[PDB]
This record gives C-alpha cells, sequence and structure tokens, in this order.
RNA sequence: CGCGACCUCAGAUCAGACGUGGCGACCCGCUGAAUUUAAGCAUAUUAGUCAGCGGAGGAAAAGAAACUAACCAGGAUUCCCUCAGUAACGGCGAGUGAACAGGGAAGAGCCCAGCGCCGAAUCCCCGCCCCGCGGCGGGGCGCGGGAAAUGUGGCGUACGGAAG
RNA sequence: AAAUACCGGCACGAGACCGAUAGUCAACAAGUACCGUAAGGGAAAGUUGAAAAGAACUUUGAAGAGAGAGUUCAAGAGGGCG
RNA sequence: CCGCCGCAGGUGCAGAUCUUGGUGGUAGUAGCAAAUAUUCAAACGAGAACUUUGAAGGCCGAAGUGGAGAAGGGUUCCAUGUGAACAGCAGUUGAACAUGGGUCAGUCGGUCCUGAGAGAUGGGCGAGCGCCGUUCCGAAGGGACGGGCGAUGGCCUCCGUUG
RNA sequence: GAAAAUCCGGGGGAGAGGGUGUAAAUCUCGCGCCGGGCCGUACCCAUAUCCGCAGCAGGUCUCCAAGGUGAACAGCCUCUGG
RNA sequence: CGACUCUUAGCGGUGGAUCACUCGGCUCGUGCGUCGAUGAAGAACGCAGCUAGCUGCGAGAAUUAAUGUGAAUUGCAGGUUGAUCAUCGACACUUCGAACGCACUUGCGGCCCCGGGUUCCUCCCGGGGCUACGCCUGUCUGAGCGUCGCU
C-alpha cells in the first residue's frame, strides 16, 4: 500500500509562499525557506548549483534602482541641476 | 480551502485574472506573432502550486 | 475600512449612510454595499451618480 | 480646457488644489460613464484627466521642494530628502576639504623641495 | 520533452561536440626574418617581368614599362581626380576596370560574416613620403598603398602567387638598393642583410 | 548621614553620525575533500585544488630590507622573459619543484611610538554673525561645553637626529 | 601610485566561429511552459507575399468542408502558409 | 553559386539496446465485460439508444448512490451562448469553450490564550555564516496610590492633562 | 486522565463621604445615549471539482439517520431524498 | 479480364529534411569599472479606452516634469502657444525584502500632533510624524561596603 493508496493521505503541506523568494519553499514546521532561508538575514545561495545562482541575480529582476544608477553613472551622478530652460 | 489566508486570495485574484483568452485586435497589431494564449490554465490539468 | 468608505460615500455624494457591508471579490477589488439612511432613496441618488 | 504645466507654476497653492478637485470630480464621472457603457468620446478622455492630475500634482510636489530646499538652504542640517543622494560609497568618501588637507610636515617638503622643470642635453 | 532524453556525448542532441574548440589553439606562426626577407625579394623580383605578371592576371598590355616608376609629384596628388588621371596614361587602368568586372557577390556563410562584397586586386601603388597620395589612391578598387621601408608578403604577393603589377615612385624606387643591398653593397636600412 | 571630586560600570525614542544586506569575473583571510594517479594500496598524487565560511576594491594584495649575495658586489613591491622541468622533494616510485643573478614593463617614496625639547603650543561639539557649497567648508564672537599630562600638536625616525 | 588581474557589470568594436537537431538552456510571451513537498529539474517553438492585395460576390451543405469567381509574377505561396 | 592555385578544419555513416524527429507492419486488431435495468410517448433541433418533460419498470435502502462540513482544489458555483477541440460511442449535454455574473457578520470563524513545543536578547561557544541555551553567569519594573513646589481648559471655581 | 488568557467571590480596612441637607460620597438595581474596525464566507467534499499523469473499482477526517422483519447500526424489502 | 500483391513512373498525401535567408549565439579585443538604512538586489500586488503574456511602469502607475527634436501614434476607435520620439538633471516611487514599534495573521500596540463630528472632553473616527539592532563622539540621568575628599 506504499504506492496509489499512500498518494491519497497527501492532504495537508509542508511549504508554503516565502515572502523575501516568492517561492513555495518556506517549511511552516521548520520556519526557514528552503530557497533563500528567510529568518536567515543572507541569502542562502550555494556556488555548486551555478544554474540556481543565475535564475535569481541581478539580471532576473527590474533592477528598478540600479538600472537607473547605469543611466545616472555616465553623467558624473550630476544632482540639482537642471538643463538650460527655452 | 473555504478557510483562506488574504495574501492567498490575492495570489488566486491574479491568477484567475491571467486566465483570459487574448483580445481579437491583438494579432492584427504590425508586428504580431502570438495565435493564441499559450499561458492558459485549467483547474483539472496543472494544479497552479502550492 | 468601513469608517472610510462611509465618509467617502457621505463627501463625494452629499447622502449619509445607514451602515457598510465590504467583501472582497475572487477578482481581488472589494466590493462594498453601502446602505443609505431613510431619508434618501437609492434610486434618486443613482441617477444623479448617473448609473442605469 | 488643455492643462500645461507652464500656466500651473506661477497660479497659488489653494488656486491648484482647486483645479485638483475639478479634475478629481470630472475623472470619477468617467469611470461612472465606463461603467454605465457608452461614450468612446469620454473613454479617450479619462486617460487625458489621469495624465493632467499627474501634470497638477507634480507642480505642487515641484513648488514644495523648490521652497523647502530654499528654507534648509542656509543650514547646517537639512532633512535626507533635501540632502544628495548619489552612491552610498560616494556620501561616505572624504570632503572637498579634507582629501585637500596636508600635515605641516609635508606642506614643509613641498616649500622647501618642489619638483622643478628641468631638461638635459644629449 | 528533454526528462530521459541524451544530454552528454557528441552524438546527442543538445549535447556537448567532440573535443571541443579552445582558445589556445597555436593560432599564430613565426617565419625566420632571414626567409620573410627571402620572401619580399622574389615578390619583388617576380613584377619586373611581365611574363609572371600577366600571368598573375594584371592587365598591362598597354603599360609603357613593368618596374614602372613615376615622378615624385605623384605623392603630392591630394584629389583622387590626379590619381585616376594618371593611371589613364600609365595605362594602368584596364587593370582597374577589370576590378570594378570583378566586383561580385562572395558565394557562402562569408555574406552573413561581414565578408558580402569580393573583388580583385588591382596594382600596389609603393610610395617613400606621403604627401597625400594614400589619401588621393584610397577610394580607387584594387589599389593598395605601400611604404618602401614596410613592405608587405601578403600584398606584395597576394594568395601566395608572385607577380603582383606594382607602380613605384622614383623616391621609392632608390631606396630598394638601400633597404635590400646589391651583392657587393649589403644593406644600409638593414642591420646585418644581403640578398639571397 | 550629607554634599564636591574621581574611577568603574548602567539607562535613554537623548544631539549628531556610523555598521548590517547584495553582487562576487578578478582579489584577501581561513577551512578543506574524494574521484583520480601510482596499472592493487595506506605515505605520496589529485591538492591547499572543488565544495564550505568570512572581507573587499576598481583593481586587490604586496611594498621602501631583521633582503640578495660572497661579487670588482647588488638595493622596496608587483609584473613579463630567462634561470628551469633546474637545485631540491619523493613507498628516491608515481610524481612534485622553487630561488638568486641576468634582460625588460613600471619606477616614488615615506610616517610614527620611543628618545627629548617647546606654558596643550593640540583637537572635538554647541549658540550668534558674515560669506557660503546637492563633496558643511571658511572668517568673526563668547569665564560656551568637552576630550587630552594614564600625553594632544610642532620639530624629529636609522638614509642618522637634535641643541647651541 | 604605476606596471599586474578581471568568463560579474556598463558600454563598445571585431571574427578563416555557428547557421535554427548548429550556436547559449533560451534567434520566438525562456530560466518561459511543464515536473517535483522541497532542494532542484527544465523544454519544444525562426520563415505567406514586393505589397494583405489574407480570397468580395455566387453556389451546395446545419456546418467543418467544397465548386465557381477574384488577388498575385505565382496560391504550382491560402493565415504553423519559402 | 561555382572552376582553377594555395590555406584551414567541428570534413564523408548502416550499425553504437547510438541521439532527436518522423513513419510503418502489427490493425480497423487487443479492446471500449466490477458493483441487477431499462421502456414508451412527446418537445427542442439539420440531426436523438444517450438531452429535456411526462409515464412506466428498477436500484441506493438513513453505517445511503441522501442532506451538510474539515483538509485539498480555486471559480470548478450561477445564467446565457456555442458545438471546433476535449468529455476513449454519441450529444441538442457537461466540471469543455465564450461571455457575463456571483461570496454582504459586534454575535459564525479567524483574530485572543496557552499546549506539546518553537525561538530572540543576557550569557556561553564558535575560524566564521553562526550555534547552544529559555531562566540559565543579567543593574531584566518606564507601572499605580498620596504629596508639595508649578502650569494651563472652564466665571483658573476646581478637577482632566501633566512638570 | 492539560495549561494559560479570562472572569468572579471572599478575608482585611489604608481611605472616602456630609452635618440633618437643594443631604454627600457611593450604587454589580431599572431604564436611556453612543460605538464595534480588519480578514475568511461561492461551490465540490467525491465510483467526475481533492491525491494517485485521467471523470482511475485505490486512498482521503466528521455530523444527521424513517418503516417492516429481527438480538441487532446484521442481511433482505420499503418511505423521504437521490 | 478479376481482387490481392510486388516493382517502376506521373500526380496527390503524410512528414519537415535539404537549400537559401538571420533584429541570435559563441569567441577575442577595447574603454569604463557604478549597489544599499537618502531602503539595495530579489519578491509580491497593482497600473492601458479596448490588454492575457512579454515589455514599460508605481495610486502622478505602458507614465509627470524639463531639455533636445519638430508632426505624428496607429490593431480599432476617440480628441506647431509643440504631436511623437529620444534624452533625462526636476518631481514622484504600493506591499514585502538587510527590513526597522511588536508580530507574520496583515494581527496587536505605545507616544506626540492635527481635523471631523466637536464646541479638547474622555471615548470615537480619519490623517500626519515617531517608536529595530549594534556602535561612536558628546549630552542627560541616576548606580557602587571602587578610591578618596570635606564637615
Amino acid at each position: 500500500t506504499k504506492g496509489t493508496s499512500s498518494f491519497g493521505k497527501r492532504r495537508n503541506k509542508t511549504h508554503t509562499l516565502c515572502r523575501r523568494c516568492g517561492s513555495k519553499a518556506y517549511h511552516l514546521q521548520k520556519s526557514t525557506c528552503g530557497k533563500c532561508g528567510y529568518p536567515a538575514k543572507r541569502k542562502r545561495k550555494y556556488n555548486w548549483s551555478a544554474k540556481a545562482k543565475r535564475r535569481n541575480t541581478t539580471g532576473t529582476g527590474r533592477m528598478r534602482h540600479l538600472k537607473i544608477v547605469y543611466r545616472r553613472f555616465r553623467h558624473g551622478f550630476r544632482e540639482g541641476t537642471t538643463p538650460k530652460p527655452k | 480551502s473555504s478557510h483562506k489566508t488574504f495574501r492567498i486570495k490575492r495570489f488566486l485574484a491574479k491568477k484567475q485574472k491571467q486566465n483570459r483568452p487574448i483580445p481579437q485586435w491583438i494579432w492584427m497589431k504590425t508586428g504580431n506573432k502570438i495565435r493564441y494564449n499559450s499561458k492558459r490554465r485549467h483547474w483539472r490539468r496543472t494544479k497552479l502550486g502550492l | 475600512n468601513k469608517h472610510q468608505i462611509k465618509q467617502a460615500v457621505k463627501k463625494l455624494y452629499d447622502i449619509d449612510v445607514a451602515k457598510v457591508n465590504t467583501l472582497i471579490r475572487p477578482d481581488g477589488e472589494k466590493k462594498a454595499y453601502v446602505r443609505l439612511a431613510p431619508d434618501y432613496d437609492a434610486l434618486d441618488v443613482a441617477n444623479k451618480i448617473g448609473i442605469i | 480646457a488643455k492643462i500645461k504645466a507652464r500656466d500651473l507654476r506661477g497660479k497659488k497653492k489653494e488656486e491648484l488644489l482647486k483645479q485638483l478637485d475639478d479634475l478629481k470630480v470630472e475623472l470619477s464621472q468617467l469611470r461612472v460613464a465606463k461603467v454605465t457603457g457608452g461614450a468612446a468620446s469620454k473613454l479617450s478622455k479619462i486617460r487625458v484627466v489621469r495624465k493632467s492630475i499627474a501634470r497638477v500634482l507634480t507642480v505642487i510636489n515641484q513648488t514644495q521642494k523648490e521652497n523647502l530646499r530654499k528654507f534648509y538652504k542656509g543650514k547646517k542640517y537639512k532633512p535626507l530628502d533635501l540632502r544628495p543622494k548619489k552612491t552610498r560609497a560616494m556620501r561616505r568618501r572624504l570632503n572637498k576639504h579634507e582629501e585637500s588637507l596636508k600635515t605641516k610636515k609635508q606642506q614643509r617638503k613641498e616649500r622647501l623641495y618642489p619638483l622643478r622643470k628641468y631638461a638635459v642635453k644629449a | 520533452h528533454r526528462s530521459g532524453q541524451g544530454a552528454f556525448g557528441n552524438m546527442c542532441r543538445g549535447g556537448r561536440m567532440f573535443a571541443p574548440t579552445k582558445t589556445w589553439r597555436r593560432w599564430h606562426r613565426r617565419v625566420n626574418t632571414t626567409q620573410k626577407r627571402y620572401a619580399i625579394c622574389s615578390a619583388l623580383a617576380a613584377s619586373a617581368l611581365p611574363a609572371l605578371v600577366m600571368s598573375k592576371g594584371h592587365r598591362i598590355e598597354e603599360v609603357p614599362e613593368l618596374p614602372l616608376v613615376v615622378e615624385d609629384k605623384v605623392e603630392g596628388y591630394k584629389k583622387t581626380k590626379e590619381a585616376v588621371l594618371l593611371l589613364k596614361k600609365l595605362k594602368a587602368w584596364n587593370d582597374i576596370k577589370k576590378v570594378y568586372a570583378s566586383q561580385r557577390m562572395r558565394a557562402g556563410k562569408g555574406k552573413m560574416r561581414n565578408r558580402r562584397r569580393i573583388q580583385r586586386r588591382g596594382p600596389c601603388v609603393i610610395y617613400n613620403e606621403d604627401n597625400g597620395i594614400v589619401k588621393a589612391f584610397r577610394n580607387i578598387p584594387g589599389i593598395t598603398l605601400l611604404n618602401v621601408t614596410k613592405l608587405n608578403i601578403l600584398k606584395l604577393a597576394p594568395g601566395g602567387h608572385v607577380g603582383r603589377f606594382c607602380i613605384w615612385t622614383e623616391s621609392a624606387f632608390r631606396k630598394l638598393d638601400d633597404l635590400y643591398g646589391t651583392w657587393r653593397k649589403a644593406a644600409s636600412l638593414k642591420s646585418n642583410y644581403n640578398l639571397p
């Protein structure tokens, strides 16, 4: 009864949606994200999965701050000046 | 279930609104490649995670 | 809140509210059932906002 | 009435918030027109009103922060909003004055033994 | 679809190629300086005889002398109108008119790899100084400009075949006795070099 | 018993600052395998390498000799060529394996404590005024406060230095 | 300081490279769809024509599908179609 | 796009229980046989063994094939439309497809409490990310009754707020 | 053969009230006034909405429970409902 | 003659090879060499008249302003004193995240200040600003049978 009959009893989840990485990996009893380790201050990343790294790095997301830093760099990070008016 | 958390009901809300077919003027656009919505998701077939 | 909806429905439509029931729809947006005080017709203010 | 951000700037504080609500009610009435199901001529206007709310709210916020950084001009402590946000590490650098500081011992080297302009024959 | 397919090995779809190409392939070859010299010598002496220059396909029937040497006024040319006019008078122009005819499209993948247009080699104009000759001749298709002091085996003998048509200047032609020496007088512009 | 000091150690949503996390190709500090090779295998090899942990920077680290030499002597570090598959290591097996001199790229030097002299000659912070800067800096004004003799600043550091 | 390093990043330029079973896993709504409780695993998929001119109108059928007519150099190119 | 002279290589397929894709013969074959059972008339409709209505005959037989829920699903609910694909015959039908709709709380839950336990700081360990530990090696209370010296709110009347 | 939140009763008597009143402090009595936010709520709950790749003879926690026979919540037949 | 079967060819299918294309890779090289408590990377959820995905974006939400440019955008509508693009220096930038009142439910507070009901008056309701940890200089406050001092 280890296969088909035993799959019926699967009706209570171990993981839920982590609230750093969004992934369904936040173990409810351990209260740790299997993906990012949420309560741990630092990101759970390992050098033995180069593929797993490049799924969740600086390229992946928007870079909503970091994309305008690249744009703001190429004018020496200028501040409080406007272009000359009409 | 009937008993939900607010967080899950917002997740289930987004997944409903993504599950509509493409408008019939989207394929009349100049550089159209989309024939139909490939990311559609029926509730028997693909079980949305969780 | 129900409280914010009551002061909003009042201020925008110069009416007064008996009670507000709210539900969050499956779509995800909050629907408010704003019952009006009995000195105001809903059907005579629904024409004023412009719904028919 | 075509609202531009040149005939908003000169105008008064409560004169612009009057115009803001004059647009807010205009937008709320167009969102009723969208749901009551008619007027393609009005469903185009909804975007025009959304942007003209953005124009007014911008000029409201522009003139606040032109006035606050005039207020905080002379002062030694201005809010974190008004201080120059560049990169974090660039704010942590030594000042234009602190990099320029030399020891008395090094100013004496610079005075006694300045690097000379010379040129040798072959 | 990938689950249980075939992922490593030359033969497997996707997969790694057999013996992947490395960037530490020995790309470059060094030639003995004495041999590089005894290729320029040969490439030059072949240009003297019209038998070998015609066999390279250079239209040189109307050409007055095979080691064609022009005045040092040619260095001072600034407009291509002056350069084109000179080749009409030397009667080297049918060599350029032959290059124009040869301007066709390359067969193969070279088209999508920035090698689309192909054509023929024209004459090789050798100059001592540059008072503009490089500016004045460069737009005319087929013409390659060479400094006398810096002669190239890849340009004097293109394809590895010998006897390209060469148009010397007077000041260029007189430096060859200095650069390469004769058999009784060693080269003054090379530290230790005789002709082979 | 009380009040003034000082020392040592608490509390503040005290005034003003600062750190964390990310990326991680390159770089610094640790930690650290086994496949594998030796036709077995344990020392060795793989290898101070992979994985693991920490810390950076536009480069890092190194660096102005407790040096190399044994010469007629060179003269910080780093890098390239060569030394050199060398001296040496090693079940002296398999394998491992630098340095100096030499040619070049670059080339740049310096500062304390101590020792002693000069009335703490020093520095920090608040308030006012005047410039004035989206790198809070300059000049006035105050028995304004504080740190500091359990040692601040100037002179001075092995190439010697100081005093007259 | 400099000379030195730099398979990440922001820009660039180039190639005796690959040409859609190749070249990145990814030329396309690709770290997507989908799979696993999870760590993770991880695709397939380029091409009408010069121009949509993408086949009006008629006709049989309930229709999909046809027969005609028509566009086009060409449907012997008819919307997953060189 | 190719001939000639040279140059270069990821350069020649029948095999590898090769890789990927496609297609055969098998074959209109195995099969579409667990839990008793359907029938008649009508209606809509191009079309009915299967839909709907009526009538018959049956079955579950209150430890139900009944009526509600928890987990889990996530719109599957509901109406209308469609009959391409799917629902291993069919279909006018559907949990399919396309449209629209739909979940209203002081009192039902959650929230609150603690349970087994989990887990910070103090401390300890630890090269280090950190780990141990849960009252233990801790200056672990920011809270009320009264009272002066003071202040404001009301005709400072006397209290709220407070120093 | 649970804890805790929470609630109440009691023992005490520091206090408090006013000088025969327009009584005072004080009332867990009867009335009257005001308020109660946030989130879940549809439906399936299974020989077809869950898990077994599927409308899979498997698995998946409960509540209600008619008449007859009979010891019976056995089996067999029947009503409600299906 | 059948039918069936086999071979070959024409034509038609099935299938997607071949070839020709290439807004993509790969490789080498150059210049730069820039994240974050002034809230980063990453995540969630929202935003268009018609809009699912991708892209863009943040309640000012497929964008505001400013400058440059100078007539479009376009699938369908609709309405030059600057359309649209580009740039980008002004302004804005929901929720979570180092993630910061405390908790992870989006659940509970505390402080201070505003407005409304009210006629600050304790409740109520809304809004605003603060309330994390370590640590530094200082400041304040008290601690000690620590070391003394003085009466």
